[PDB]
């Protein structure tokens, strides 16, 4: 295998695999920050061709973090179908997207083909593809999850109510549930993230969530995304179990960074079966985002678009309901500006379908980060049309709580009716009972939160 | 005229304008399922469910005719039988073909080899002429080769009403290290003759199960011939007592 | 709960939970053998009526067999949604029934009620089910899995091509593959039932199936019905893995008789995710039937219709791609005639799908029974109005090895023009493109085998 | 023609066609009380196959009862279109059969070819038909008559509500109405048994019938099922008329038995065009069966599907709104059992439909026969895919008055919701008006007959 190229004349070499699969990235701030970055766009072209030129055996057998040494390389190494591998070991990267992206390769192709990659295939692809091929190339790649509510069907977009309040009080949180059902949103999940980390909390958050979702027999599911010990402890406890959620890291030191075993996540699978109040087979959620292993100092020299794709591998593990990236989630020194949270979410969400799980996104970014809403409007709807699974919703997105800006119940109420896509089939309809929606659009009376009372 | 028993009816092809009618001739040929006789719409031609209908009533009446008491004894062989009593209770009462009367038990041990090595064992089971269409060509050469070299043969003896089940007391009341049992299987559509073999190595009435067992099926000039069976089925004896373990349990 | 009803101002008196379930089946020659069985249509049906009053409590805490002695007992009760159970604890089996056969009754409202049962409250429901209750119970309960075809989809009937030999030649298992294909049969599975047991027959089988396969890109899967380990050291060295089936009985000694254990059904699971060519998430493939448990002296005085049920949820545990009862497989003295064995073809499918398994039906009888083949066409269509997923699918329906008559390849054509049902759709797809099929009618070209050369 | 054949080596002569027609029947006690029954299933197989090798010629010049002698003869052999049969004429039975079955034979084909039988082919093919074959072979030979209902449209399904009262009571009566009604029973007709034959007791009961019909503005039509003779008394003498009611036999002497002559029917006829309430064409109801000839002493050596299928071919010429066999209205000692009755059904039916009348079926046993309740739900389902125009309806089906079950008003509301099916489009269009049923389906107020109070 080449690691090196002649570009212009000029001799470009790599020392392994790993700086290969970095210095192809398009630039951001993040793989500057790790030393991993290319030098200019020469070297970061020469880097894409020499990846478009490896084989999927090549980047199967060279994983960023060694087997013996990470349990998340062998969680992803372990779970590889050996069958759909040995069709596929000798092809290019470069054959693989195409393979990806052609019209004559169905869903049922992509289907077995996918379980013969490990999550550093997945992302070497992610690299050599435009924007319009990480939409396109997405959109061909549909996931779909059962809760109490059908997720990822084509021709239909969710949208997860994050009513977060700066002291978990239950009226904020209420009052805020009121007002996102009203524009449609709730059919991935109304999900809390919490201000404290103690049992007792969860339970009235959850008990308040339940409370609405009870008397007006919603079709959905509830979460406070505390650690998923707590989750688990207030579920086994009494509070209504929906899903459950944790946040994850795509190594082994990035998953102890937040208190994290593979066997609470079993865990989470076995509490969920017992307990949550789920018609489907899918409770899980997990949150993922470009930077968390190099937060962590766990990434090991290897960039945030690769780690990134391990998160999924990990994920695909466990089946999980829904998984969103936390696209500008941290801040501007590992995404810093418009064009690099929208390529970021772009990246993110095709290697999530590639992976095989129902991939979301919260499009989002920070104050001290360079953007505003409008790179929040641009990218819900390029990812709409990338058939992503769902979005978040706040009221304008203004998280009073996080202190970050998300989509508000307005911006999914928009997709849907500029896209011409409508919710989850179940929540759809619970929605045209409540007067909320007709045909895919907001009512007359919709958009008013006292409609409930 | 048509005789549906003849072979020209099973050789019969249906297919109406066939793509490759030549080829259609070499798969009837190529099996005995009924292959290629067409349709009429979605349903079977006419002669195909008469032929079927035929041969049903063929198979019935093997179900429940016996063997001679005449035919054993110019075999020259013990005849036990289980505590049925007829064919029409053997076929609702399981239990009690899986167990022998009480003349039975004595018959066993006053007339044949204490603790033999192989006991071979011969039952109707569910089919007449499984036994009596495939016996002086498996039977007669099976017997010489578990004498060469071998083996303490059990002197063989003829079970009927029987089940496959009855070899684990067979297999205790003898004391004989391996049980071989040939017995009929249920009737076909269109051959009664199919014999299997059930043989377990030290059977237990209290411990043995249907896993412990080796299985050979379909002994009949349509599937396995009774000559090669019998060399197969000896070869077979000759390692469960290599290993002292039988069917699920053996390597 | 009474054990107790006074029926015409008589007293009927049952000693426990075991004798009510066996007593309150309708009459079959099994149960008589068993000596569970009601001696008066008049206890018969006191037996339904105490059953109807018991409640799901009842039931779940009284299985015909103790947790601490069988570990399928274990399997059933540790997979109980213990919420879902709690809300349900106190009905009646009478409400259990009536709650099932509503029409308010959404098929999202029995996807959570089904996790609180057990498989002795699915067979209480049964036994208080007339034939058409049966039946449209069954048919309000779809359940959809995926290989690399789809089965269960309502208006859809999948089929196995099941070519059988009595030297396992494959020379003529060939020859029965061309004429199933040629009717549209084998969406579900093109299965073996092989007359030896050891690999290299087995191996050599799989190479016929798949070849085939291969030649002409069929969607669908191959499989050899032998014990579950052959086929799990076939594919272990090399060959082609489809689905891997074992045969099954609801009890510890049921099992053992079989030579199976869980860690079985476990291991070929992982064999299936490392090795098998399946584009979708499910791969094992089950049988069933009454009167197993009994053959095996592994019943311990529970009837057939009880231990049938167990089956279920059992394999619902492992979440197969299909599961099918052999419903006159072995003999007269377990099922005697017609009524029976529809009746019992009935009870088998509507507790599969109360299960949340996906149940088809070999729809058979044995020429010691008390049937022919007009039994066989009376229960196929019966089973296809229920929305039955598959049937099994021969020449005429003649097995010349297994020695019984099932459903013959003409009847799935039958059954699908007649209820105007698709294949698979993956599957249908591919008999188009080979000019067998245009809007789910046989062309005038179709059954000819000599089509494929 | 031969009436020999050779089977086994073992050759098989008959007498003549009349008994090669009775042992060619599948075993019924009919057929052992008539002595014309086969002595085992071999010659009944023969039987066959000399049937299935004669030629149409062969049957239609061999009448069971000639034609100097039985005017029912008279008129079947009358009625032949001779250019329809000289096509016809040299076919075997067995290609008649293989013509119905095709696929590449229309519905029209059909019309102009059923012309050219006599009853006597139409029960040959019968004879030669699986069940399935008999399913299917109905299913493509649909019949459409009209009333003030269309009753036999593919996708639909009527039900006649049959209220019948011990002292004709016009409480007992009204109230059943209701129930049916309230179930979507009704578009085929209300008809009565009377339990009296006086013509002021009709003029009641028809009075009573019309008077709900008057008042909810029905499309339907109302029937007495007394004789004929009182029948059009009643409505010359000012009772309102709707079809106009009688049983038949196939042969004169059987007639005779029922105090029937043809010079009466034709008179029902002219009484129907000057008086009765029928928006349609077709006003005249026959009621068949199995056995009647039998028992009349009237069937002559023939056995009784052939003299069914006279039934038919008689009622052809008088063009009728509706016909329906009575499968298990008198009892065991013509057909036993289940697969009996079942068997017959399916008979009856198929030689209907191939006859050209509108025919239903009474789906029905006596309690003194080796039947219960899933003999009926077994039947109706398997004569509604084969498009079974009608069948009963009664309060669970138990007949009050005549001791024999018939199917409920639950039964047919379970086949219209499982296969799909609709009522007459007019009598559905009511029944939406009266929030009864919508999309074929009842409402939630449905089945409640204090819904028309
Ligand atoms: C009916 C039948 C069964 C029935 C037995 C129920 C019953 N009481 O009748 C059931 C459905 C349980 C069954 C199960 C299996 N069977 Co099976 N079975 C048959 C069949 C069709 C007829 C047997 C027969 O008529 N015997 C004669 C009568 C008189 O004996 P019996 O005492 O009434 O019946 C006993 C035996 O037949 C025995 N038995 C039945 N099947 C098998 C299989 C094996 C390996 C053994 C050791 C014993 C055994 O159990 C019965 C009660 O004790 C044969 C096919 C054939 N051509 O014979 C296959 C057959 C014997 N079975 C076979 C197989 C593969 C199995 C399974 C292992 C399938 C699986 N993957 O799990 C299982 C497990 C067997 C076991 N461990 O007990 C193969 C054997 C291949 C071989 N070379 O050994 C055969 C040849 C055909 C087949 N593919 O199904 N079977
Ligand atoms: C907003 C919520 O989403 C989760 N979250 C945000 N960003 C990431 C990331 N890169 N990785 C994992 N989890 C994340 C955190 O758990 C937080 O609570
Ligand atoms: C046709 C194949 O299906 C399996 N089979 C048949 N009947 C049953 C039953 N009641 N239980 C389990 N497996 C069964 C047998 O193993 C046979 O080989
Ligand atoms: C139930 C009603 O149906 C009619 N009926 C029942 N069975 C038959 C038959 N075999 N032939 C003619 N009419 C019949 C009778 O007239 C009775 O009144």
């Amino acid at each position: 295998m080449k690691l090196k190229t002649t570009l212009f004349g000029n001799v470009y070499q790599f020392k392994d695999v790993k700086e290969v699969l970095a210095k192809a990235n398009e630039l951001r701030s993040g793989d500057v920050l790790a030393g991993v970055a290319a030098a200019s766009s020469q070297e970061r072209v020469a880097a894409k061709q020499v990846l478009s030129e490896m084989t999927v055996a090549d980047i199967r057998n060279n994983p960023v973090i060694a087997y013996e040494d990470d349990c998340v390389t062998r969680l992803i190494q372990d779970d590889v179908n050996e069958t759909a591998y040995n069709q596929i070991k000798n092809w290019s990267i470069s054959e693989l997207r195409e393979y990806v992206l052609s019209d004559e390769t169905s869903v049922d192709d992509i289907a077995f083909t996918r379980k013969g990659l490990t999550s550093e295939v997945v992302a070497a692809v992610a690299k050599i593809c435009s924007n319009a091929d990480l939409i396109y190339g997405a959109k061909k790649m549909p996931v779909i999850k059962k809760a109490n509510t059908t997720i990822g069907i084509p021709g239909t977009f969710s949208a997860r109510l994050q009513p977060n309040d700066t002291r978990d009080d239950v009226q904020s949180i209420a009052a805020q549930i009121y007002e996102g059902l009203s524009f449609g949103v709730g059919d991935a999940v109304i999900g809390v993230n919490p201000v404290t980390d103690d049992v007792e909390n969860l339970s009235r958050v959850l008990d308040t969530i339940y409370g609405v979702i009870d008397k007006f027999n919603i079709p959905t599911q509830g979460c406070v995304l505390a650690h998923v010990t707590t989750q688990i402890e207030a579920i086994r406890r009494g509070a209504p179990g929906g899903l459950i959620f944790q946040s994850i890291c795509g190594s082994e030191k990035g998953l102890k960074e937040f208190g994290v075993e593979l066997a609470m996540l079993d865990e989470a699978r076995a509490v969920g079966a017992e307990f949550n109040r789920i018609a489907g087979e899918n409770c899980l959620y997990f949150e993922t985002g470009q930077g968390s292993a190099l937060s962590a100092g766990a990434n090991f020299g290897a960039d945030q678009v690769t780690m990134e794709a391990r998160n999924y591998g990990l994920a695909r593990h466990y089946d999980p309901f829904i998984v969103n990236t936390v696209v500008g989630f941290i801040g501007p020194e590992y995404l810093y500006n418009d064009r690099q949270i929208i390529r970021a979410g772009l990246e993110d969400h095709f290697m999530g379908k590639l992976s095989g799980i129902s991939m979301g996104c919260d499009c989002c970014y920070t104050n001290h980060a360079d953007a505003d809403q409008n790179l929040n409007e641009n990218l819900m709807i390029l990812l709409a049309t990338a058939g992503c699974n769902y979005i978040m919703g706040m009221p304008l997105g203004d998280d009073i709580m996080l202190n970050y800006q998300t989509t508000a119940f307005h911006d999914t109420a928009t997709v849907r009716q500029l896209l011409n896509l409508r919710p989850s089939p179940e929540f759809e309809r619970w929605l045209e009972s409540m007067g909320i929606m007709a045909n895919g659009r907001l009512t007359k009376r919709a958009g008013d939160p006292s409609l409930f009372f | 005229a048509l005789d549906l028993g003849s072979a020209e009816a099973k050789a019969w092809i249906g297919v109406e304008n066939p793509h490759r009618a030549d080829v259609l001739t070499e798969l009837r040929r190529s099996t005995v399922a009924r292959v290629c006789t067409g349709r009429a719409g979605p349903r079977p031609r006419t002669q195909a469910l008469l032929r079927f209908l035929a041969d049903h009533s063929r198979s019935k009446d093997t179900v429940l005719k016996e063997v001679p008491e005449e035919w054993v004894k110019a075999q020259g062989l013990l005849e036990v039988r289980s505590e049925i009593s007829d064919k029409n209770l053997y076929l609702t009462r399981p239990d009690m073909g899986r167990r022998l009367c009480a003349e039975a038990v004595e018959a066993l041990k006053a007339q044949c080899v204490a603790n033999p090595d192989v006991q071979v064992v011969i039952s109707d089971g569910l089919s007449t002429d499984a036994i009596t269409v495939n016996y002086e060509e498996i039977l007669p050469p099976l017997m010489a080769g578990l004498k060469q070299a071998g083996l303490k043969v059990g002197t063989p003896f003829f079970v009927r009403y029987g089940r496959v089940k009855i070899e684990d007391q067979i297999g205790e009341i003898l004391g004989a290290k391996v049980v071989i049992l040939l017995v009929g299987e249920r009737p076909g559509l269109g051959q009664s003759e199919s014999l299997s073999c059930y043989a377990v190595y030290s059977p237990r009435m209290a411990t043995t199960v249907e896993a412990d067992r080796t299985c050979i099926s379909n002994i009949h000039q349509g599937g396995t011939p009774p000559v090669e069976a019998a060399a197969v089925i000896v070869d077979l004896a000759k390692r469960m007592l290599e290993q002292k373990a039988s069917g699920i349990n053996m390597t």
